């Protein structure tokens, strides 16, 4: 059969990842530009809301030296790609969690619908991918949303999960964070609750 | 905004290292025990951030000058070069590639690194840049030394430089390590080893670049990087 | 009534899939995680089902006309034919051999297959029939073309045809998957490398047949079939 | 050493396992003559019962896709292996899943006592294998019944099972359905409770 | 209007199949037995149609629409795809490729076609393209059965899908036939075998391209065509 | 020696030629545009002619599955390339023996004089590529016109042929058919008056 | 693929062919019994006939050390296998070309009609095939008759000859030989009017 070039194996990013990836997070210092967690400014238009989650390992202990990145479409279901810290909103931010600070933070914007390549809509959702010592190669996952009912049932990502007690791992809870809007969306490496992981 | 137009081969799991991989002892109780959903291609997949605007200091790249604080670091001062392509050999310009390391005594910037070895009061081990017009990227550094961890009772890391690559998508996105040409520690290191197929190992191998080397100044070292190739979308919907 | 007469050499659960095959994803959790526990053979094993007075149809092992709906099915027009013999290479006579597949275009007939290929309106896929008195059995068909699965994110079965067959026990008893020859998919597909040994694999590939073949009409494969060695009771209680 | 000719090897039946042996739950015509889950006609000899149950996979989750085929001796501890939709019984059936309630049913007699080997009584069973997605080499258990239990405790072979508690897996539980006896044997492949699988 | 500015690689026609190959019967009767007159290449020869401005529709490319008579035709869904270049490895845009095959089945949709296997009424057999601005063609199809036909007593043809492609002249043009990896009918073929050489033979046989395939939906095949070598001119008439 | 990547192998074009390159002669429905038989529009500059012939194999019989293709210069001496439907004149064409019959028919122009690569001038020719079951690669000819005496006779390539009695092989003869000029090319692949064939 | 054990080859049965196989012919001594030509006695049911015929090489040449094996139906359209020599008629005989008897015989009746596989009757024919030195593997004919045209013309073994003159090769000429019923059946093994032959 036609053989492509293979692709470069994956490798942990390994428990020293925030020196490179999470310099604040790492109390290193920064430069002046980091891509990190506010992906919205307070001018974004759209709802604006507070994530946060813990992620625990298969003996239920908290992995506190993750580093999460996420993609999401803009309030419009637009995906912007043209990274600028200038921008009002990007769909692209970093985040981890630490010694010091065990739950992540995200500061954005709740998305907008994105059609699938049929032309069927999903439900509103952030895409996630997952680093870490002991993870080999990042873990990807979807972020939903609990108030999101009516589509979550119709998205045609979530149907491809075959038990419905799976899809309630994606699922994020409604709370609210000092009167602000907020999401705790926790991830499950392994056992008992494991998060859905895809693969594309 | 961005589109979707591109489909990305699909990754061969077994290429790479799978989640358990028992002798890596983090990966025991890290590593889902479900099987992954596959899900089709959709914009969420096929898009990713593209970095060209993101605002680079003038070192960035430079680990020997990015951490001046009176000297030069201690070290075997090395270029390390290469070029990042799609598995149809196409190169990827304007990609953010980003790195860190150890020192040269195999220490970490880190605080919770409390390995004896001192800590170099000129060096940070942190680079980045972008993909050049041509799929090339360039960074001058010293060679990391190799770092014990605790893992079996006597486990210590080949050198290693970590990489991160953006590509063109979230689908593209890898973390990986370099090794070096030569390194006896590589077919000891269960973190390499995490790779089932040796082939796959020999592609994180960086060989010495005398070409590339300035002479009497700094050695070179070749690593270059395969992204998933990317392919216009063909006959879908229809 | 049946009796105890007989003894099966054990299986080799080497040569034999092992339960826990991850890259079939399937198999994840449907795999005992407890050791099988091995009991002696007793009548009710070493006994089974004969189907010599089971009436059979016309048509059962002729799929090009059991599923007639005013014309022939579209397709590569297969004799699919061998000999079942034990491991001491015994015929097996009267045994019932059953088989099911997909049409030319790998759509299944079942109300859980969604493939956007089209089903063939005369086409069923299903056919019967018993071992002969010198162990040979012959079907009729379409060969099956490969089918998409939602393993993997692009995963295809090889061309296949699952064959049950019963033999002189439920000790012998067996559902395997025939593949054929020079298919390019074999190598690559989850189920048949569920099987660790490749000369295991190669036993369920089946061969073309040209000495077999209808001209003008129909080609052939041949597909022989190994059940347990059947030998008699010996030294027992004493 | 001597080594025989290798056994064919064994692969999964797949999910559309009932194309070929279970017609009607493909959704499918029937032949004039199908193997399946009567085994005893009204006037069989011996006590008549249903047998019924569902299969769990390691998550807890039906396996609404499972084919079974059971062997079992007459209710005068015959095996009665002349296969014929004509007998007054038949000691080999077979059922399936079905996909909705994830539920088999088989209609028999309780099977008398037949000797092991070497002479010794075993208690009443039913002799069964289970085959489906998932499964590359089909599974083999027993079903033996809750009110056999002086028989049970000294059966040869549930007593070359270690452990007491894994005992208990197979032995069936005394019910009733639309009134009449009944026995229900759920298979659990894997996790808690999992049923014990041989091997002979 | 067209003017002669190049020169073309003379064939080499032991390479090629020699025009009497006995075992396919009809080139007996169908072969010069007088030699080829060899003349210089002129305008005539160096020349041909660009087929740029012909009107294509829509589904000229694509055989699973171009017959629709009110369903999808049944049979293995494929891509074949490929690049021509010349024997310098020069891409060869904006090319005239045609194709065309019998169906799942091995039936020609043919008055001359009278084998028992059945037409499928929305499958017709043809399709044309034009190579892209980098050489490559695309078509969407059926896998062709095996084809039994009147030579030896029993002779069936493996899968095969005939090609034509113009190139940039009349010397260029080629007429030739796709066989498709592992099929076991191929060193079998008289047809096939009328080419001497085996590293010819394999030059024919298209490989499995799992990279180019619609997961979920069909397989595809990739066949590259290498037209003879154009060069300019160079010290003539001097 | 410079070896250069290999040109694929030529194949027969078979006896179901048709289907894909004569669509109508297959008993097939014809897309919107074709390339076929009528190079020239009734306006085109030049003498209107017809071109007919059958072919014969070594046993003298017709081959009835034949398939021509035809490039021919202008009225004018020039090659048209820009192939298109809406040309008053296109240099390329195709034509087919009928089955019945075996009778191809070509409706073009007398084609002007062209020079070989010395300068030297060629008498009027059409080139043509004959294909068909049994051929595995593709026949080249060349159909000149008897009423071409003089320039036949200094034509560079005919005098490439060592023979003058294979040069006649080549010389289509003048007739009429309806009425209108016409010039009959027989073309005899094997044994008597076989036809030239050329490599280049 | 499925490989059988290879046939043993043929060779070519050589100029002494007679000396084992047409004792007679040979001007050898003959055993008690010999398979010959008269296929049928006197009292054998149907049209009582003669056969003849010469052998050509391709140089028009006589072949005078040919030998022949007939098979073929008996007048009411049955073989006869039971060979024997008190029969009144057997389907098998053997003949010759000799240096002293150039042209051979066979005395035997005219056999009836034999369907195809199909069910498809064939025209009258007998079975032929021919050995001699210079041919490695023996040619395989049949002979048919010209007062059976009608028959002739719809057999379906004919009819798989392309050519219609090709089939006129295999139709044996009625005379009269000394007041009887006579047909001669020439072959040429090469060249001009090559006669058919047959692989099956
Ligand atoms: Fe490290
Ligand atoms: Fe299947
Ligand atoms: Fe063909
Ligand atoms: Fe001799």
């Amino acid at each position: 059969p036609i053989e492509l070039l293979p692709e470069t194996p994956s490798q942990t990013a390994g428990p020293y990842v925030h020196i490179g990836l999470a310099l604040e997070a790492a109390g290193n210092p920064t430069r002046d530009q980091e891509i990190w967690n506010r992906l919205a400014k307070p001018d974004a238009p759209g709802e604006h809301i507070l994530l946060l989650g813990q992620v625990y390992d298969g003996n239920g202990h908290l992995v506190r030296d993750s580093f999460l990145e996420v993609w999401q479409a803009d309030a419009n279901g637009e995906y912007q790609d043209a990274y600028n810290l200038e921008n009002a909103f990007n769909s692209f931010g970093r985040t981890a969690t630490t010694f010091d600070a065990g739950e992540w933070t995200l500061h954005t914007v709740k998305p907008g619908v994105v059609n699938n390549a049929a032309g069927v809509p999903m439900a509103p959702h952030i895409n996630i991918s997952l680093f870490a010592r002991g993870i080999n190669i990042h873990l990807h996952t979807r972020l939903y949303f609990d108030d999101e009912a009516q589509a979550n049932a119709k998205c045609p990502v979530l149907n491809l999960i075959e038990q419905p007690q799976r899809r309630e791992t994606l699922i994020a809870k409604r709370c609210e964070v000092d009167g602000k809007t907020a999401y705790r969306f926790d991830i499950r490496i392994q056992g008992e609750g494991e998060t859905v992981f895809f693969d594309f | 905004p961005a589109q979707d137009n591109s489909r990305f081969v699909i990754r061969d799991r077994n290429w790479h290292p799978k989640a358990l991989t028992p002798d890596y002892k983090t990966s025991i109780a890290r590593s889902p025990r479900q099987a992954l959903v596959s899900i089709p291609q959709s914009i969420s997949e096929t898009t990713g951030p593209n970095f060209s605007h993101l605002g680079f200091g003038a070192h960035d790249h430079d680990l020997l000058l990015n951490f001046n604080n009176g000297g030069l670091p201690i070290g075997e001062r090395i270029i390390v070069a290469g070029r990042v392509v799609d598995q149809y050999g196409k190169p990827v310009p304007n990609t953010l590639v980003e790195m860190w390391q150890a020192n040269a005594g195999g220490r970490y910037r880190h605080k919770n690194d409390r390995y004896l070895a001192p800590l170099d009061p000129n060096f940070g081990g942190v680079g980045r840049c972008l993909t050049d017009s041509d799929g090339y990227y360039s960074f001058r550094t010293i060679k990391p030394g190799p770092a014990p961890w605790r893992n079996g009772p006597n486990d210590w890391r080949p050198a290693h430089i970590y990489f991160g690559i953006s590509g063109p998508s979230i689908a593209t996105k890898l973390i990986t390590q370099l090794y070096f040409e030569g390194d006896p520690l590589i077919p000891m290191c269960p973190i390499v080893k995490s790779i089932a197929n040796p082939e796959a190992v020999q592609q994180l191998i960086a060989k010495l670049d005398m070409n590339n080397a300035n002479p009497m100044d700094c050695l070179a070292y070749r690593f270059d990087i395969v992204l998933r190739g990317q392919r216009k979308t063909h006959f879908e919907n229809c």
